[PDB]
């Protein structure tokens, strides 16, 4: 909440803020002090128990003793699991947490497409790149916090002593985590003895003091371990915020534009070395927000009324206008709640998502007379009304309906093809239906239909000229498409608000209107014509009411020429939803927008053309019918209350609304609609093979192209994990997903006018943060996915019954045999086995297509193991475990699966493996299952086993380090602690902030923990007093 | 850390006494009468757009022209030794915080009137050995020295290295985004006047990285289009409060490392910079970088006043110094206008109307300050307004040289 | 372009007369067009070639060359204001005249 | 518009550049009508004093 | 096409007559001084010799004077 409170100094009373939802904020500030990190070094294998030795260190007689900073024991791999570490108030209910690769890491996979048929047990490699997608946007928005800084405390531990490391309250655990190095047992052993290289200076914090505002720093530069992928991301959101935070101070500028001065304002902000407020989006980010919202909106009118509405309100409750007929049916009367009236200039504030047509049921039945007395006032309320509406086609519905009623004493023709003077006026709504005789009054002939040369000649020159205005403020961001930045299109002429008197008050546009309408009309109730049915007695009772209508004393043509903008143009910046507004057009006719239309991707590159639904409207916008019955009357008397300050007035109404901190909800709801657009279109744009220009490091990943089906589902996928991630109230970007192709280029609304032009705002959203941070995050899942338990490379099968040394990760021996290799066969398509008769044995179905026999070495493209696995398990499987047959199946990547076992065990591994292929179908595959023998301490006599798996590539990345207890290792896959995982901690050239990142995670980084505060505002407002 | 700053005492222009009297002491915003760490504490809490200048304080730059010659009427030690005292008036104790009436019984000599007066620092040997307490002293005496070198301005120093931005530095500065250039002045100001930083502190080449970038948006050089390494300042209409910088963060096409360093002094010798928030912003906040890290070199006798000629260690004349490429505000924003339109940010049309728009703004700022320097002369007693004359305002040096220095700080 | 650089000069838009050679402590930079960097350098191209005769008896003092005399100033190069106007250089390279004479 | 430590509350003067309430002032009787609760809690006790 | 050479004559000789600019405007003679960019043109297109050979030679916004103009 922006603003808290607001004590108007006129009034002295505090005002306090509080089918469419009803537009919450997004969280965008979350923050724990706990490591900053993603990549816990949880051990596997737990460890032997070896005898100490070296217990804890010995202060005097005490025997202090520290826990291990790094994970020992047999083999401690790096386990993938966001917020692992985290000590802050909470996070965004959305993460990652991988088993050891010792589990079904397949889980994790199952986002996108897997639901539904595939196995809890097992991933469809079909879908890995858009399963992959989805899986690091939930490591990405899962780590989007900001670091407080928490409290450090001076460590007298010598070897580190007079470095201030930090406390960590919520669990002390941490402690020994967060600093490796600090107070190191010299216990010679793997992890100790690596940890003994580290740099007494590392540790810690590194710079002084700092911006200490009151006693705590500004922003502190702790040391503590944070894998450089989390600090990266987390380094990312920091400037998401900072990018969208406001000035505080302009604050008060901004609230005395966007109120027109009417009101006033002081807001002290106590300025600091730290201060965040996320309050602001620039308008060129607002514009892909509007743009938005005009997506999910669509043709659906539904969702679109509650706009107008949600205006209609203000408008009313704020108004110094008061309608009420009493004046005008005593006047009446003698010689004889408006929603229809709100409804139509809140309808204005949004010309072009909505219009306001007039209800058919208006017009009079073209196939009746003018001399039928109620058919000719059911006219004449028809156009008293016309102009109060937004429809681009109201001045020529109106000329055409008396063009209707009087069809027989004024037959003139009509150029429109294929129609005729009677034609049902509702009828005429496009540009070029109007007829050439109302384009130029000219063609009409005086003598010939003189009321209609006249009724033209007075639309021509009387319906009201559009005009404009300034609004809001310009330290805002337009946020509006078609007309100029922070500035509408009102449909009558405006003025600045005029000292009352008798001069405005009958000079208004609509009074106008209003006057030589009746003016006109009289004349025709007194037709030579009218004698046929109207009597001379109620001919004259006739004259007698429309000149009363005429002569009242309405206020409302005042009010909306000179008070109705000053309240739009104030009521237009105060709302969630800012005004989408196309053009206004009276009788230019080839420029009067015939359709308006979002393109998720310009026409031009737009592969299977589709329209923007809402085409299939008559109208443009939303057609809205508004009853002109009612409008006149509310048009027809306006007073206002007795007293009337229009200073103090507005001034009052304006306070409760910049109180509800509701203007900048829009700016936060829209810099995060940019943030789920660069990261939605980017995911879906990954996973086609073509489609919109977007960094694709996940290209390797098998990934099938996503029809435009299948996309409205990794869309929904990234859209429903953003809410979850910010928490937010209705649509967002699922506006995208529900309809017209997910397949998002670029946003674009334009509107085409009838003189055969389409004006095109494009609106490109300017630099995600949160994307650029993802981006960064892909690139990094390449070079480091075993961190994810993903494996890159073919998986070879050929039988090995050593009783010696195995790593089927890295394997040391040279590939069993290279693919396009001397005598190995691509085992073709469906894979069929060929059952021979008599003595010759079952041979395989070659991919050159003729069948070559089974003992020797296949190629199998996972593919076609997966479209024949019971041929495969009941044929070649077993030609492979007698060492006959060597397999050497193909997938690009998958999520391995390790068993350890004891070296000492001899066990045959066959079993462990057909578990494998019994789950594998076309449906989908389950982690491959290596086996991996506990690195032994102490020289021990193997038994003999069998093993049947291993990778091409080296995939033991993961591996962290074995036996961190001992002084070494015996037995199974030795692995020292890798210095290379902590440039900084170790090495003296690291360089605070260096990163690695496209290559590989590094543990002990720099982060920069932050200490912001957010200035809530709640100032005085002081109203501007009559004169 | 650092200890060993050479100052310079404000310039008497020819009256007797210091340029300021006895109610200067007890009018100091924050801390009582303590002169150190004041500057921008009037500034502390914001209310609005509209620029804090009462009656007695005519303008922006008020504020600290009169803690200057309030500073140096007080500053005997690093030039003597002793304490002293000026019109009954001494430092509490040797840390030298607040300043209180003379003390009975023990009383300081009396302060020997002189008018620019060479401060030594080493002179005072208290100081360095109490350096963690009378800190900020270090960065305030630099300020003044900074201000008493110049009658038009204060003169601080850009640079920029040869090889791009560190590492440690990008992931510091994307932390100041939405913040005005008047609040940079404050926040860098605060920083370096609290606690013994180092010349090498990872907070204070950001903050000197912030200042060069910031006269390149100055200039307009450094433009919403061409970032020096994706941060930028966006200036508002000039007729709707061009003190508004704020620093942007963009992925546009960034600039290049020049092809040497561009080490310069720069002054504004329009009297403009008094009233206008922005351009005393600018100048202190790169002052702040010239504290924890004395002068990287010495200043050019080119031009400068009268009395900064030849200094001891400020202002040299040989082959170790630096030029100094002073500029005027309304040519620079007229040329700054022209770097916009240039790249097609604005239109042609919108090139002669910013000049209107801003020359108009200007001239509000000369028809201010003419109008309280005639109302406070000089030889009434303080020196609020800094006697500019007023047959300059519009005499513009070197700035095209200025310019050409921001185009070639970024190739 | 051709001529000596200038540079606006005083209050007011750039115009043809707001411009005034850029003169200074170095002389004034005149503009290196790119024939003329063919002399400059065709003529201490056939010097370099000399090297090895340099080093051989402890003369000249390194290989000379022409990025060493110039300089990447930029903004309006011509013989007159009125017409350098119409020439705006950005970086280009210009040799200053003490440079000229070295 | 009031100021940071310790300074005068500057009252806004006409030409729209808060100014110092100690000194002479001219109240639009208006302004005085859409203002007292501020007149008297700063101006007030000036004029007292 | 104006190639790079042929520009600096053409301004090698502007150049030398803007040179008497003061002496241009003290006797009302001459009428400004002469930029060679009032001559020229920022066409594109292959630029050659004949269309086979122009063929490899695509130039973009290339500075051409238009045989009118090499005539004033």
């Amino acid at each position: 909440n922006a603003i808290r409170s607001f004590l108007t100094a006129w009034d002295d009373i505090r005002i306090l803020s509080p089918d469419s939802a009803v537009a919450n904020g997004p969280e965008l500030i979350i923050e724990d002090t706990g490591l900053c990190t993603s990549f816990m070094l949880l051990d596997n294998i737990p460890s032997a128990h070896l005898t100490k030795e070296l217990i804890g260190f010995t202060w005097f007689m005490q025997m202090y003793q520290m826990t291990p900073p790094l994970p020992e024991g047999a083999v401690n791999r790096i386990v993938c699991m966001t917020n692992w570490a985290s000590l802050g108030d909470e996070g965004r209910g959305l993460e990652v947490r991988l088993p050891p690769p010792t589990d079904s890491s397949v889980h994790a996979y199952k986002t996108v497409l897997s639901r539904g048929y595939i196995d809890n047990a097992q991933f469809n490699p079909l879908a890995l790149r858009s399963n992959v997608l989805l899986m690091l946007l939930q490591f990405t928005l899962s780590n989007l916090k900001i670091n407080k800084s928490s409290t450090f405390t001076s460590d007298v531990t010598t070897i580190t002593s007079g470095r201030m490391i930090r406390a960590f309250e919520g669990r002390p655990e941490l402690l020994a985590l967060a600093y490796p190095g600090r107070a190191v047992l010299p216990t010679q052993t793997k992890n100790a003895q690596f940890l003994s290289t580290a740099i007494a200076d590392r540790i810690g914090r590194l710079d002084r003091a700092n911006l200490i505002g009151g006693e705590v720093s500004a922003m502190v530069e702790c040391m503590e371990l944070c894998d450089a992928l989390t600090l990266h991301i987390r380094e990312t959101y920091i400037m998401l915020l900072r990018s969208m935070h406001q000035d505080p101070t302009q604050i008060v500028q901004i609230v005395n534009e966007c109120a027109n001065n009417l009101l006033n304002s002081t807001i002290p902000i106590s300025l600091r070395p730290t201060i965040l407020c996320p309050w602001f989006a620039s308008s060129e980010d607002l514009r892909l927000q509007q743009v938005m919202h005009l997506v999910n909106i669509s043709s659906n009118t539904a969702a679109a009324l509650p706009l107008v509405e949600a205006l209609s309100t203000l408008l009313r409750s704020v108004t110094p206008l008061v309608l009420d007929p009493t004046v005008l049916t005593n006047a009446i009367t003698t010689i004889s709640d408006y929603a229809a009236f709100w409804k139509c200039i809140a309808s204005w504030a949004y010309n072009g998502l909505v219009t306001t047509v007039l209800s058919e049921d208006a017009f009079p039945d073209s196939s009746q007379s003018i001399t039928h007395l109620p058919s000719m006032w059911k006219c004449l309320f028809l156009t008293l009304a016309g102009p109060m509406t937004s429809d681009p086609h109201s001045p020529v519905k109106v000329f055409m309906a008396l063009a209707n009623l009087l069809a027989q004493p004024e037959p003139i023709a009509i150029g429109v093809p294929g129609m005729h003077q009677t034609t049902p006026a509702s009828q005429f709504s496009h540009p070029g239906v109007w007829p050439p005789g109302f384009l130029n009054p000219q063609l009409i002939n005086p003598q010939q239909a003189p009321l209609l040369r006249a009724f033209a000649e007075h639309i021509r020159a009387n319906w009201p000229q559009p005009s404009e205005f300034g609004y809001g403020s310009t330290l805002q961001g337009s946020a509006n498409l078609f007309i100029p930045s922070n500035r509408m299109v009102y449909p009558w002429p405006n003025q600045p608000l005029p000292r009352l008197t008798v001069a405005p008050t009958y000079d208004s546009a609509m009074s106008n209107w209003i006057s030589t309408t009746i003016a006109f009309f009289i004349r025709v109730v007194n037709s030579v014509n009218m004698t046929a049915t109207v009597n001379d007695l109620t001919r004259r009772t006739m004259t007698g009411v429309m000149t009363a209508m005429r002569q009242v004393k309405t206020m409302t043509p005042f009010y909306i020429q000179h008070m109705c903008p000053t309240e739009l143009s104030v009521l237009a910046s105060v709302t969630v939803t800012p005004p989408f507004q196309v053009p206004f057009t009276r009788l230019v006719q080839n420029d009067v927008i015939t359709n308006v239309l979002v393109a998720r991707v310009d026409p031009a590159q737009r592969g299977d053309a589709a329209v923007d639904i809402r085409a299939t409207h008559a109208t443009f916008a939303a057609a809205l019918p508004v009853d002109p019955a009612a409008i006149v009357v509310a048009m027809l008397c306006g007073q206002t209350e007795t007293n009337l300050i229009p200073s103090h007035h507005y001034g009052k109404a304006f306070a409760p609304l910049f109180a509800s901190n509701a203007m900048f909800t829009r700016n936060q709801r829209a810099v995060i609609t940019r943030e789920a657009f660069v990261c939605a279109r980017s995911a879906v744009a990954q996973c086609q093979d073509a489609g919109f220009l977007v960094p694709r490091p996940l290209d390797a990943l098998r990934q099938f192209d996503v029809t435009s089906a299948a996309a409205a589902e990794i869309m929904h996928a990234v859209n429903d994990a953003f809410k979850t991630a910010f928490d937010l109230d209705g649509a967002l970007l699922d506006g995208l997903a529900l309809y017209g192709d997910p397949r998002i280029a670029d946003l674009s609304a334009a509107y085409l006018q009838y003189g055969g032009n389409v004006v095109r705002e494009h609106v490109p959203p300017g630099p995600s943060h949160i994307h650029r941070a993802l981006q960064q995050v892909e690139s990094t899942f390449m070079a480091e996915m075993n961190l994810f338990n993903v494996a890159r490379g073919n998986l070879y099968l050929v039988q090995t019954a050593t009783n010696g040394n195995w790593s089927p990760m890295a394997p040391v021996a040279a590939p069993p045999f290279v693919r396009g290799g001397p005598n190995v066969r691509v085992v073709g398509r469906f894979g069929t086995i060929v059952p021979r008769p008599n003595g010759l044995e079952p041979q395989l179905i070659d991919d050159g297509n003729v069948p070559r026999d089974i003992a020797g070495d296949w190629v199998y493209p996972s593919d076609v193991l997966q479209v024949s696995v019971a041929v495969f398990r009941d044929y070649v499987w077993p030609m492979v475990k007698a060492g006959r047959t060597r397999v050497l199946v193909e997938l690009g990547h998958y999520v391995y699966t390790l068993h350890y076992y004891d070296p000492q065990i001899s066990l045959d591994e066959a079993p462990i493996l057909e578990e494998w292929l019994s789950k594998i179908n076309p449906a989908g595959i389950p982690p491959v299952p290596f086996c991996i023998p506990i690195p032994q301490v102490y020289p021990c006599i193997t038994a003999r086993r069998v093993h049947y798996a291993f990778t091409s590539e080296n995939n033991n990345d993961s591996l962290f380090s074995t036996n961190a207890a001992s002084i070494d290792t015996a037995f199974g896959e030795n692995a020292a602690v890798s210095p290379l995982r902590w440039p900084g901690l170790v090495d003296p050239n690291y360089r605070v902030g260096t990163n690695d990142l496209p290559n590989r995670i590094t543990l002990y980084n720099s982060l920069y923990r932050y200490n912001f505060t957010y200035p809530t505002l709640d100032g005085i407002m002081y109203v501007r007093s009559a004169t | 850390a650092q200890r060993q700053f050479f100052g310079l005492t404000y310039n008497f222009y020819g009256q007797p006494a210091p340029l300021f009297d006895l109610n200067d002491l007890q009018e100091l915003a924050g801390c009582y009468a303590r002169p150190w760490t004041s500057r921008f504490s009037h500034l502390a809490i914001s209310t609005g757009s509209l620029p804090v200048w009462s009656a007695r304080y005519p303008s922006v730059a008020s504020r600290n022209i009169v803690v200057n010659t309030l500073l140096g009427a007080h500053l005997n030690p690093f030039a003597g030794g002793q304490i002293t005292s000026h019109q009954g008036i001494t430092w509490r104790d040797p840390v030298l915080s607040s300043l209180a009436p003379v003390p009975a019984i023990q009383p300081p000599p009396v302060w020997a009137v002189a008018e620019n007066v060479l401060l030594d620092s080493n002179n005072y040997p208290t100081y360095v050995l109490n350096l963690s307490s009378m800190w900020p002293i270090n960065q305030d005496v630099h300020i003044m020295t900074m201000w008493a070198l110049s009658d038009q301005g204060p003169i601080y120093h850009l640079e920029v290295p040869v090889d791009p931005m560190p590492a440690a530095t990008t992931a510091a500065l994307m932390a100041y985004t939405g913040v005005p250039i008047a609040h940079l002045a404050q926040t860098a100001y605060r920083f370096a006047g609290q606690l013994p930083q180092s010349p090498d502190s990872t907070m204070v080449s950001t903050i000197r990285w912030l200042s060069a970038i910031w006269f390149g948006s100055l200039t307009g050089r450094l433009n919403r289009s061409r970032t020096c390494n994706g941060f930028y300042f966006e200036f508002a209409k000039p007729a709707l409060n061009p003190d508004q910088a704020v620093l942007k963060w963009n992925d546009g096409a960034r600039a290049a490392p020049p092809a040497a360093a561009q080490s310069s002094y720069i002054r504004c010798i329009s009297p403009h910079w008094q009233h206008q928030i922005v351009e005393v912003a600018g100048a202190l906040m790169s002052q702040s970088v010239t504290a924890v890290t004395g002068l990287p070199a010495l200043i050019d006798e080119a031009t400068l006043p009268a009395w900064s000629q030849g200094v001891a260690n400020l202002t040299g004349n040989g082959q170790g110094v630096v030029p100094c490429l002073d500029y005027n505000p309304v040519p620079m924003a007229a040329a700054r206008h022209l770097q916009w339109r240039q790249d097609g940010l604005i239109t042609a049309a919108q090139e002669a109307q910013l000049n209107n728009d801003y020359t108009a703004y200007a001239l509000t700022i000369e028809r201010h300050l003419t109008a309280m320097l005639v109302a406070n002369p000089i030889a009434a007693g303080r020196m609020p307004i800094q006697p500019f004359n007023a047959a300059d305002f519009g005499q513009a040096g070197q700035t095209a040289a200025a310019v050409a220095l921001a185009q070639a700080m970024f190739v | 372009p051709t001529g000596k650089l200038w540079r606006p000069v005083g209050t007011s838009v750039a115009t043809i007369d707001s411009l005034a050679i850029v003169s200074d402590r170095f002389g004034q930079y005149s503009f290196v067009n790119e024939g003329m960097r063919e002399t400059f350098s065709k003529a201490l191209f056939d010097i370099n070639m000399w090297q090895p005769l340099f080093q051989a008896t402890k003369t000249g003092c390194g290989p000379i060359v022409l990025s060493s005399f110039t300089t990447t100033t930029s903004g309006y190069v011509g013989a007159t204001a009125g017409d350098a106007l119409d020439n705006p250089v950005t970086n280009g390279v210009f040799i200053s005249t003490v440079q000229i004479m070295n």
